[PDB]
RNA sequence: UCUUACUAUAGUCAGGACUAUAAAGGUCCGAACGGGUUAUCGUUGCAAAGAUAUCCGAAGAACUAUGGUAAGCGAGUGAA
RNA sequence: CGGCCUCUAAGUUUAUAAUCUGAAGAUUAUGACGAUGAGAAAACUUUGGUACCAACAUUUAAAAGUGAAAAUUGUGCAGGAAGGAUAAACCGUACCUAGAAUCUGAAACAAGUAAGCUAGUAGAGAAUACGAAGGCGUGAAUGAGAUAACAAUCAUAAAGGAACUCGGCAAACUAUACCGUAACUUAGGGAUAAGGAGAGCAUGGAAUAUUGUUGUACGACUGUUUAAUUAAAACAAAGCACUUUGCAAAAAGACGAUAAGUCUAAGUAUUGAGUGUGAUUUCAUGUAACGAUACAACAGCUGUCUCUAUGAUUGACUCAGUGAAAUUGGAA
RNA sequence: CAGAAACUAUGUAGGGUACGACUGUUCGUCGAUUAAAAAGUUACAUGAGCUGGGUUAAAUACGUCGUGAGACAGUAUGGUU
């Protein structure tokens, strides 16, 4: 079953793993970006 | 009458076996070991991934590796350019090296640095390194260039650094190098010498010889007498820890402080990830038992005289 | 964690070296052992 | 952000006993902490792994914190 | 009094240079960046033991004791960072810490989560017991009755004491600086062996506190293992054995759409890798020690049982409030 | 069929047919009592009544078979009813 992996989850690996500067400064990053931006997503990243 | 605590016989330390993991802990019996801090800005910090077998992409390269003690790399010279009398300070212990090293320092400016000392070596005793010449008194002294007589009494002393030319037959050394200029590769491990065999020589006919060829024979401490050039450094005496090899951790915990990891047998895992799970053979598929060199075929050896003594699988006791 | 970890992170939410202004304006620069140097000539 | 290994920087382990040491032991009894031996309950549960008692380790191959590295044609990590 | 700021570690780099490469990219050096670390002064302020600030131990702010801080000295081996230095801006500050309204577990979940302090008595103690302050005795997410069967969690028990049962499962018994201690033994142990003992019924509660002893099989031992049905005889292990590795530009091994190159290693045949074995003793086998392993015997112990009874609480039952679920072709 | 005991057969199922040891089990075997310690059917009568001795696993060792992966009405320990 699920299992609570998100305990003491920090705010700080948040934004340097599903960050924007994280994306937008990588080839593989900046396909993320446009796909969501393509879609209409508002929260690009985090 | 009561039995001490440390038990010294031989030159092997054992302890009461008060413990189970302490039965069978054997040490060498080194005294005269610096019991202070080696020289700092002769060393630097051994840390990072590649402490645990990790490779430049992170993933594991060599296996059974990580997890032991905070370590520091020792600068040692192997090379040992520079000449004079250097002076011993102190031998002191290595954790990267099975042999013992000392601090030495040079009488004319004082900087110090390290060599692998000698087995007898102590604090005091004063080396010397011929590598870049002979000096001046020494050349004077004779009255010619060189003399195969009276050089290597002034100068074939233990802890001395000359090129192998220089050192006669039948010298241990125990920092040989293979290059002119390069330095010391080989029996620079503890308890480990190789003898000089011959020497491309000619006689004059007045009893003195004198070199004609560019390499010298040496017996290293595998067996192999190879060719080895004629400049190649040597320094004179046996590696300081003779007795290392007769060492005994005791337990399992030992190893995991050296930075040994367990060994899983091939038996004990699936087929899926090794041939032997579910002929030896390694995880990849090499021979582990057959003879089977690993030597590189297009690599041949131009500088063996006479090859290793295989033993072909028979046991030797 | 499941909502307010997508809302847009403030300084009034994490403490680990997370700083961000409000666009005052440099009114001087930054000594080496964590003071400050109030330029007169950039104070409006 | 789980978890496995490694990595850097740090923290923690009441008290007592034995042993050659004031400090040298994968030593001993036993809290914190870490495990999960046996039984019972629970089984649309308090809980998609819990409760109670019992049991094991507890200066070490220990445990813990914040970051880092290594995973998906090949297989990462693996005291397996 | 933290951040910001300066410095750097593990590392990162669509930064630059060089190099390798079907493209993507990768490598090396430099730079930048990167805390979980280091950063002047202040009850006023702006070389390498002539060492270092890992673990452990010791000493030190002089009335005494205690806990830090920092330093002093020393011990063991497993031999213990880097770099920089050395007139008051901007951002954080509310509340919540999980038994009573806030974090993670789908939620108001009997679970989980970091640091400091955390009255006193009594103790060797952060054990066990009480509890000063404080908090609480849930948001009707409940309350009041009654005290059947039965269930859960417990208490006591005549005589007997494993007759229960696959099986002693569960439960119960087990109880101070003392005199005396065996075979065996790797000479350390076995060993706290055993055996002798510490006014009223009781020097009295709780915890310490657990069946004991002996002999076998397996594994030397401490450890590890299928997170969440198998903790072990399995894995590891120290020790031992064998094969391979001479380093002259690539030591072998591992990795690299595939190379430069990296780990090996700032190592060098007493090195590294791979393979099997699994201390020592005798050369697969016999002992000391150890085991929440499996099994047998002996002693005690007890509701396991002959054979159950009674007592306690919470449910079950009734009244008031709130209000599910699986399920269902249609049903006399 | 002298008596007693026992044998064979005819009526008759009212109530009884216990306890323990060793055997994984019922198969069985034995111990000592007893008037006697007989059988069968009911989906093993009965696990939305209990057990798990069983009914099936993944772990591990040994044995046998196979070139090998594996197999076995094998053996032993462990294993959410
Ligand atoms: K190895
Ligand atoms: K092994
Ligand atoms: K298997
Ligand atoms: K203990
Ligand atoms: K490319
Ligand atoms: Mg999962
Ligand atoms: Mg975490
Ligand atoms: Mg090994
Ligand atoms: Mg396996
Ligand atoms: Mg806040
Ligand atoms: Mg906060
Ligand atoms: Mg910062
Ligand atoms: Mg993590
Ligand atoms: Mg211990
Ligand atoms: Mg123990
Ligand atoms: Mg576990
Ligand atoms: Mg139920
Ligand atoms: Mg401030
Ligand atoms: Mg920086
Ligand atoms: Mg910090
Ligand atoms: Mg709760
Ligand atoms: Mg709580
Ligand atoms: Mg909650
Ligand atoms: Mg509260
Ligand atoms: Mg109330
Ligand atoms: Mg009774
Ligand atoms: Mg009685
Ligand atoms: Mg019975
Ligand atoms: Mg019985
Ligand atoms: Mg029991
Ligand atoms: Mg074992
Ligand atoms: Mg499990
Ligand atoms: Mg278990
Ligand atoms: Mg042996
Ligand atoms: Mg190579
Ligand atoms: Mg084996
Ligand atoms: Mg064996
Ligand atoms: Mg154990
Ligand atoms: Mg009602
Ligand atoms: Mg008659
Ligand atoms: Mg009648
Ligand atoms: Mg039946
Ligand atoms: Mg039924
Ligand atoms: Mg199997
Ligand atoms: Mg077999
Ligand atoms: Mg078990």
């Amino acid at each position: 079953g699920p299992r609570p992996t998100m305990s003491g989850a920090t705010r700080l690996v948040q934004k340097r793993r599903h960050g924007f500067l994280s994306r937008v400064k990588t080839k593989n990053g900046q396909k993320t970006l446009k796909r969501r931006l393509a879609k209409g997503r508002l929260r690009l990243s985090a | 009458i009561v039995t001490p605590y440390v038990r010294d016989a031989g030159m092997m330390r054992t302890y009461k076996p008060h413990t189970p993991g302490i039965r069978h802990l054997k040490r060498p019996i080194n005294d005269h070991l610096w019991k202070g801090r080696p020289y700092l800005p002769l060393t630097f910090p051994k840390k990072g991934q590649s402490k645990g077998g990790r490779n430049h992409s992170g993933r594991v390269t060599v296996r059974h590796r990580g997890g032991g003690h905070k370590r520091r790399i020792r600068m040692v010279d192997f090379e040992r350019w520079i000449p004079g009398p250097h002076t011993v300070l102190r031998i002191e212990y290595d954790p990267g090296r099975s042999a013992h090293i000392a601090l030495v320092k040079e009488e004319a400016t004082g900087r110090k640095s390290y060599i692998v000392a000698a087995d007898g070596m102590r604090a005091g005793d004063v080396v010397q390194s011929y590598r870049s010449g002979l000096p001046q008194d020494l050349l004077d002294s004779m009255g010619g260039v060189v003399d195969p007589g009276i050089l290597a009494a002034r100068t074939c002393w233990r802890g001395n650094c000359l090129p192998v030319s220089m050192i006669p037959v039948g010298t241990q050394i125990y920092c040989v190098g293979s290059r002119p200029d390069g330095k010391a590769v080989f029996c620079r491990s503890a308890g480990t010498y190789a003898t000089i065999i011959s020497k491309e020589e000619e006689t004059r006919e007045d009893g003195t010889k004198v070199m004609t060829g560019k390499f010298v024979n040496v017996r290293l401490q595998s067996g192999e007498i190879r060719r080895v050039s004629k400049d190649a450094c040597a320094t004179v005496g046996i590696a300081s820890n003779i007795m290392h090899h007769y060492r005994q951790l005791g337990k399992a915990g030992r190893s995991r402080w050296l930075n040994i990891r367990p060994t899983v047998r091939g038996l004990a895992m699936n087929a899926n990830d090794h041939p032997h799970g579910g002929h030896p053979v390694s995880p990849w598929g090499t021979p582990a038992k057959g003879g089977y060199k690993t030597r590189r075929k297009s690599n041949v050896n131009k500088w063996v005289v006479t090859p290793r003594v295989r033993n072909m699988g028979v046991r030797r006791n | 964690g499941l909502k307010y970890r997508k809302l847009r992170l403030t300084t009034k939410d994490v403490n680990k070296g997370f700083y961000k202004g409000n666009r005052t304006g440099s009114m001087g620069t930054h000594t080496s052992y964590g003071t400050y140097k109030i330029d007169y000539t950039k104070v409006r």
